[PDB]
């Protein structure tokens, strides 16, 4: 929520105004996989 | 602008592609990002972190957004 008392609110707008991928999945970068 | 003497090192524990190195990632930044909603995954995403750095640079730099914490 943009109702933050610091610079953190300013960030929510700046990612949203472009198309940043939410903290969940379906992102570009992948988790490193351990090999045997 | 990056004419001479930029008060915001583009290194900033961040990698141009794979995002902020959350192991070498500044706790104050970590504070901000966690507030903003940006989690560890997002911080390590390309477009996300890239625009986060641009974000930080928009207000003048690292010290600048840190001041916003106590200022806004």
């Amino acid at each position: 929520g943009h109702m933050l008392p610091d610079v953190a609110q300013r960030l929510m707008q700046h990612l949203a105004e472009h198309g940043i991928q939410p903290a969940r999945n379906m992102a570009e970068h992948i988790p490193p996989a351990p090999n045997w | 602008g990056h004419m001479s003497g930029f008060k915001h090192v583009s290194h900033v524990g961040w990698d141009p592609q794979n995002g902020f190195d959350v192991n070498n990632l500044d706790p104050d930044l970590r504070s901000l990002f966690s507030r903003a909603g940006i989690s560890e995954a997002q911080l390590t995403d390309a477009e996300t972190s890239k625009l986060i750095y641009d974000f930080i640079e928009d207000q003048g730099g690292l010290e600048a957004v840190r001041q916003e914490m106590r200022r806004q």
